[PDB]
């Protein structure tokens, strides 16, 4: 069984489309954290710690252009 | 697309200060460095001394 269907987000594709093919500063952020594991300086990680934070942007971006538009009315999860 | 541009972005100020800050760095020592040299010669009152002594006065 092979079920074709679209996701809702094809509007919110025009949209990044047509305001971000020019750069803008990004400087609030849902979860911070990820770019600030060390507080204590002289303090140093030998493992990939900042590996996560690509990972976690586009995860913000993915839920809360689902989650936070589903509040009006018909929209789809 | 986004992302990367956008911290590239946010990058920009710090860099651009921090360069600033190293060139002004970098002038000051040049400028530290100088010191004017101040040479002696041999005083002419001692070649006027063995002038005389040659005289054999
Ligand atoms: C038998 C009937 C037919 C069907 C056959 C099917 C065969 C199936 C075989 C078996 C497969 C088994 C497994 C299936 C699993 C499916 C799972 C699934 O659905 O998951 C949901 C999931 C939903 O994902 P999503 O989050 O909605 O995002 C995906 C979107 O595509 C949007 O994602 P995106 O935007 O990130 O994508 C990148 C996007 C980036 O954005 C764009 O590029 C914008 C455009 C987006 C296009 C795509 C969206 C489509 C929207 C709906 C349809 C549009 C209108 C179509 C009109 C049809 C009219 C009949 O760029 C593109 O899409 C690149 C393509 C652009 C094409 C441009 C063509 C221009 C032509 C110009 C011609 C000019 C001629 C001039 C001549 C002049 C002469 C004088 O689907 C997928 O992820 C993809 C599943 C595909 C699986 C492979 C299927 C096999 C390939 C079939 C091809 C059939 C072609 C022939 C059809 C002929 C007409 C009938
Ligand atoms: C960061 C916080 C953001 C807060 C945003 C606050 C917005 C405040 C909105 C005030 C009310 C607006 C009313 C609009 C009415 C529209 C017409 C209508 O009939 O609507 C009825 C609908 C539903 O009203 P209803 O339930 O009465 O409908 C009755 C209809 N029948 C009887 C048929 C069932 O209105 C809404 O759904 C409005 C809910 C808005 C909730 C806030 C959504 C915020 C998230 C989306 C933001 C999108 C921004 C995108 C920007 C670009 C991004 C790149």
């Amino acid at each position: 069984m092979f079920l074709f269907f679209f996701c809702d987000l094809f509007w919110l594709r025009l949209l990044l489309c047509m305001y971000y093919c020019v750069w803008s500063r990004l400087c609030f952020i849902v979860y911070f954290n990820c770019l600030m594991l060390i507080f204590d300086f002289l303090l140093f990680c030998l493992f990939d710690l900042y590996l996560f934070v690509g990972l976690c942007l586009f995860l913000l971006l993915w839920f809360m252009l689902f989650n936070l538009y589903s509040l009006i009315l018909y929209y789809c999860i | 697309d986004i992302m990367v541009p956008s911290f590239v972005y946010n990058k920009l100020p710090v860099i651009h200060f921090l360069q600033e800050k190293r060139a002004e760095q970098k002038l000051r020592r040049v400028l530290d460095e100088t010191y004017t040299e101040w040479t002696e010669e041999l005083d002419q009152a001692h070649v006027t001394d063995a002038i005389t002594r040659s005289l054999n006065i």
